[PDB]
């Protein structure tokens, strides 16, 4: 039983590599029922932190993935072949190197500044009700620091990558961005799944492709202006 | 969906972002651009930057030769 | 100097999220909740429980003033429909406790009083309660029409809709032992000319619910994923003549040919 | 340890505090010791209703034994279904030289035919005041004894008793408070910007451990709600406090904001946990952070598309319907 973090790591580690839950093999894992009270309890304990708490099991795993996988702490051939015992195992030898007591306010707000540099983060007719319920529509008095030109910028590099990668010994629209970001936002893209690199040769994930094709149909439009 | 490969291909970006690639020559290497020797007398082309280097050290070679 | 650590152990209450501007009067308050009818109905639609696409939930009336005779002002309001949210994320509800008119010097922001009282110790913030069950209005408002200028509609409303007697007894005593013309328009009994209305109109009341979907439907201009071609002019023309003359005389009068959609 | 929420709570409104008489007598016959006014009569029961709504209810009951106070849980006890024990050692403060003399509170025998069924007798009280009086050092002196004492016979007396409601006065709340956090003298203030536990009519505190036997002595109290008073229809009325001369009883513009935790998912609820508490820095700002138990947040100032309305009497003549409007929609932060 006091392996139930062992359970949920299994349930991230499988649902996140092969895209589902392969309760047949986190069964041969940590010895329990022939699924029912893994079934059971996994459903029930997912409840007590929701979404806010799936996400943070799956970002520290992906985090810590990265980091074994660009240090070599495991061969991907097992990843591939699911050795969930060494990949249990790299969460297990991670989570080794930090501790901390549940967190607390200062009374002044500048001081908790200071402290800590906090980081911020179609269906039938009944699904559509339950959720146009559930919304809240409201209008922003204020917000954090607004960052527009940095974040403009950053997307003007996102449109320059793009506008490279769609179809075709200079470039122009990169000469008076600094060198720096163009390594954060190709990052960004290869972790949005947007890009593949042979050895020097960047190309589009279908994605950009497929999302212009798709909700792009000018020749439906042509066939209306004939009409 | 190719979850391993995708992971494969941003740790193995992260890796060359990390060997001295500006990630503009990535680009750059998409965009077009050949590396084109600039000694004496001499115009060959490569499309990687390393075969460049090389070609180049072996104008340094060539120096020391001589 | 760490920050007051307030209790959670707070009781649980309903709420209700208008589709309406509600002003900080007693008057607007009060008229907001009469439009749901009354704090009975309201306390009610909370404790409704079961598949939502039975719930009944509350019923908003958005005109609903009463007249000179005490009849509704608005008779044959569709109502807009509420229902509980399935799943209302827990919210708590703080109070903010400022001096006298610190509101109105701030535009009526609360933001804006707890910035411009940012040293003082007046300044009082606290939690009282958490929500966790509220009604929404979410649907459309249902096709609306109007019997203002309808003659049977004044007379139900002005009788069966203010109670008075003189107009019940001048009512009843109106209505036809047996009815001898059930195939004729009721504007053959009604005589009451102050009312522009069409002999057309058969002044057939309008039913209780006409979009039987509170949400639009899916139509997106896609066709369903689940002979004239041989006529000639004066044959079509004819078969519209079989039922009116008037519009194949004016068709004939006025097109120059039919055409296949192909 | 079992004893981990101590609730302490102010007596109703009394007889004497009334524009115009006839004022009654005492009908217990001792000095002082006089009924609660028709306030009281409402405002217990409102209290009693509270209590009952709250997800951590007491389990015991101890009510300072003079009239004003049993009065004052007979509802609670009644409506929440909970034993009632004596207390002296909670008792009301008198200063040595009163005139014309120190009132000594009734007994359970006679008690009882005032409150039957309502008290019960398998409880001595742990300490008790001088009869000559007390100076203001005997006073905190006898509310610091009584503490350590106090939990080790209720922690005996009943095995499994967890949540404790004391019902008693203006200067016996504060100094118990006072006294349970550790200050040195009850005329200290809690902060700097000058705060001290409220003692209005019908007041109310919550104390609480912070987050196997560990004394009593060496355990650190949090004082989570200080002088409550939502539920009463009339709100708080007749503050005291140690800054007075006087013994007890001888313009606020308020505006309401919701906190909402939106989960990133429709099939699913946010739920906030039942034991937890409640930390902000910076509502001034357009970044306000919020800690809801483990979670730290950071939030958003905004205004609703329409008018939410709460019905607090609704909880799970006139009603303290809430306008809500202004609301701080809370992100999730991670620790950097
Ligand atoms: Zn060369």
């Amino acid at each position: 039983k006091d392996g139930v973090q062992a359970l949920i790591r299994a349930v991230v580690v499988t649902k996140s590599i092969k895209n589902e839950i392969m309760w047949d093999k986190i069964t041969k894992l940590f010895p329990n029922n022939s699924l029912d009270n893994l079934k059971k309890k996994w459903t029930a304990r997912r409840v007590r932190m929701g979404h806010s708490g799936w996400r943070a099991y799956v970002d520290k795993w992906k985090k810590m993935l990265v980091l074994a996988i660009k240090s070599e702490k495991i061969s991907l051939r097992d990843v591939e072949e699911l050795d969930l015992i060494k990949l249990l195992d790299i969460w297990t030898s991670f989570d080794e190197k930090e501790i901390k007591r549940p967190l607390f306010l200062y009374k002044n707000y500048e001081e908790n500044r200071k402290k800590f540099t906090l980081v911020r983060d179609m269906s039938s007719m009944i699904q559509r009700e339950i959720s146009s319920l559930k919304k809240t529509y409201t209008r922003k008095i204020s917000a954090s620091t607004k960052d527009l030109s940095k974040s403009q910028s950053d997307d003007y590099i996102r449109t320059v990558i793009r506008s490279i990668l769609i179809e075709s010994n200079e470039i122009e629209a990169l000469k008076n961005v600094g060198n720096e970001s163009i390594d954060n936002v190709i990052m960004d893209m290869a972790k949005e799944k947007q890009i593949y690199l042979h050895g020097s040769k960047l190309e589009c994930t279908d994605t950009l492709p497929d999302i212009l094709e798709n909700r792009g149909n000018y020749k439906d439009f042509g066939v209306a202006f004939q009409y | 969906n190719n979850n391993v490969e995708f992971l494969q291909n941003e740790v193995d970006l992260e890796k060359r972002l990390e060997s001295g690639e500006n990630g503009l020559n990535l680009l750059l290497n998409t965009v077009g651009r050949k590396y084109r020797c600039f000694y004496n007398n001499c115009s060959r082309t490569f499309k990687t930057k390393e075969k460049y280097e090389k070609h180049i050290d072996k104008h340094k070679v060539h120096e020391l030769k001589l | 100097l760490i920050a007051d650590e307030f209790t959670l152990d707070l009781p649980r209450i309903p709420s209700l999220e208008l589709p309406l501007n509600v002003s900080t009067k007693h008057s607007s308050i009060q008229k907001a909740i009469k439009m749901c009818g009354g704090i009975e109905k309201v306390k009610e639609a909370f404790k409704e429980h079961g598949p939502i696409e039975s719930q009944h939930g509350l019923q908003l009336y958005l005109n609903d003033d009463t007249d000179s005779d005490g009849s509704k002002s608005y008779f044959n309001e569709h109502p807009v429909i509420g229902k509980r949210v399935p799943f209302r994320d827990e919210s708590v509800i703080l109070k903010v406790t400022m001096p006298k008119g610190t509101l109105s010097k701030n535009n009526n922001s609360v933001k804006d009083s707890i910035k411009s009282l940012k040293d003082s110790n007046k300044l009082r913030v606290t939690p009282v309660s958490i929500v966790d069950n509220t009604i929404k209005f979410r649907e459309m408002s249902d096709f609306q029409i109007k019997l203002d200028n309808v003659p049977s509609a004044r007379e139900f409303k002005s009788s069966f809709g203010s109670l008075e007697w003189n107009n019940f007894k001048s009512f009843v005593n109106s209505v036809p032992d047996n009815d001898s013309q059930p195939q004729e328009n009721i504007g053959n009994l009604i005589l009451d000319r102050s009312v522009k209305i069409p002999s057309t109109d058969f002044q057939l009341p309008p039913p209780p619910k006409l979009s039987m979907v509170g949400f639009p439907l899916l139509y997106k201009y896609k066709a369903n994923p689940f002979d004239v071609k041989t006529a000639s002019f004066q044959d079509i023309i004819n078969k519209i003549a079989k039922l009116d003359p008037k519009t194949a005389e004016t068709m004939k009068s006025e097109l120059k040919g039919f055409v296949d959609e192909v | 340890m079992v004893v981990n929420t101590i609730y302490i709570a102010r007596h109703g409104y009394r007889s004497n505090w009334l524009p115009e008489g006839p004022y009654p007598d005492p009908l217990t016959g001792i000095d002082s010791d006089v009924p609660l006014a028709e306030h009281g009569v409402q405002q217990a029961k409102e209290l009693a209703h509270y209590l009952l709504s709250l997800d951590n209810q007491p389990e015991a009951a101890f009510a300072s034994p003079f009239y004003r106070c049993l009065e004052t849980v007979q509802p609670i006890a009644k409506l929440l279904e909970i034993p009632v024990y004596l207390e002296r050692g909670i008792g009301e403060w008198y200063r040595p030289d009163r005139k014309p003399v120190i009132p000594v509170p009734a007994g359970y025998e006679i008690l009882s035919k005032f409150f039957p069924g309502v008290i019960s007798q398998e409880w001595d009280s742990t300490l008790t005041p001088n009869e000559k009086g007390e100076t203001e050092q005997e006073m905190y002196m006898r509310f610091k004894k009584f503490w350590p004492l106090f939990i080790e016979r209720v922690e005996k007396e009943y095995p499994n008793v967890e949540c404790i409601l004391l019902v008693t006065h203006a200067a016996s709340k504060i100094a118990l408070g006072m006294s349970l956090l550790g200050y040195d003298n009850p005329r200290m203030s809690l902060n700097e910007n000058g705060d001290k536990i409220r003692s209005g009519s019908c007041s109310l505190d919550k104390y609480e451990i912070l987050k196997t036997y560990i004394p009593f002595s060496d355990r650190k109290w949090v004082l989570t709600m200080n002088g409550n008073t939502e539920f009463l229809s009339s709100g708080e009325e007749m503050n005291w406090n140690f800054d007075c001369v006087a013994e007890a009883g001888s313009e606020v513009e308020t505006v309401y904001i919701s906190v909402d935790i939106p989960s990133g998912n429709y099939k699913e609820r946010t739920e906030i946990a039942k034991s937890a508490i409640l930390q902000y820095s910076g509502l001034e700002t357009d970044a306000p952070l919020f800690r809801i138990g483990n979670r730290l947040y950071e939030g958003s100032w905004e205004r609703l598309v329409g008018t939410e309305l709460a019905f607090p009497n609704a909880a799970h003549q006139s009603e303290k319907i809430y306008r809500i409007k202004e609301r701080i929609v809370l992100s999730n932060v991670r620790p950097m």
